[PDB]
């Protein structure tokens, strides 16, 4: 996982990250989601692209961006604040 | 007439199953399941 075994297995991505924040997931898969998100953007270098879009009733972009970050140092530490505060209810649809 | 027991008997032992693949979810979700069968309370209560 480390910055200079990333870039030479791989080439740049444009990622897009999905949460699942229906009913089923308060408890012990919210805080493993939490956390697992939180580990996969660290194995981003400065070409890939995210962003974070939960989907529940509907799908929204929890994550103040709406479009693809550049995924500077700095746009990938706005994330983890807006991971790190996902509530969890609803109905899953995955159509949305 | 007698037959009330050959039905009606067959009615709760149908709802208990009804009660049985009845699968809770925590923070308000619904599988299909539970869907169906919300509706299929209505049968049950339809009948008696
Ligand atoms: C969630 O926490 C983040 C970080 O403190 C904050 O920016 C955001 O406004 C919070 N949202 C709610 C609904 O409390
Ligand atoms: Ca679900």
């Amino acid at each position: 996982r480390r910055p200079w075994y990333i870039q030479g297995a791989a080439s740049p991505k444009d990622m897009l990250i999905l949460v699942d924040v229906s009913g089923s997931v308060s408890g012990l898969t919210l805080k493993l989601i939490r956390t697992s998100v939180s580990e996969m953007l660290e194995t981003l270098s400065d070409d890939d692209f995210v962003n974070v879009a939960s989907f529940n009733s509907n799908a929204q972009d929890v994550s103040c961006f709406q479009h693809l970050v550049q995924a500077n140092v700095r746009n990938k530490k706005v994330l983890k604040d807006a991971v790190n505060n996902i509530t969890a209810k609803g109905i899953t649809d995955y159509k949305k | 007439w007698k037959p009330f027991e050959t039905i009606i008997l067959l009615t709760i032992f149908a709802n208990c199953v009804a009660l049985a693949v009845y699968l809770p979810m925590p923070e308000d979700d619904n599988n299909s399941l539970n869907l169906g069968l919300e509706k299929l309370e209505y049968f049950f209560l339809t009948v008696f």
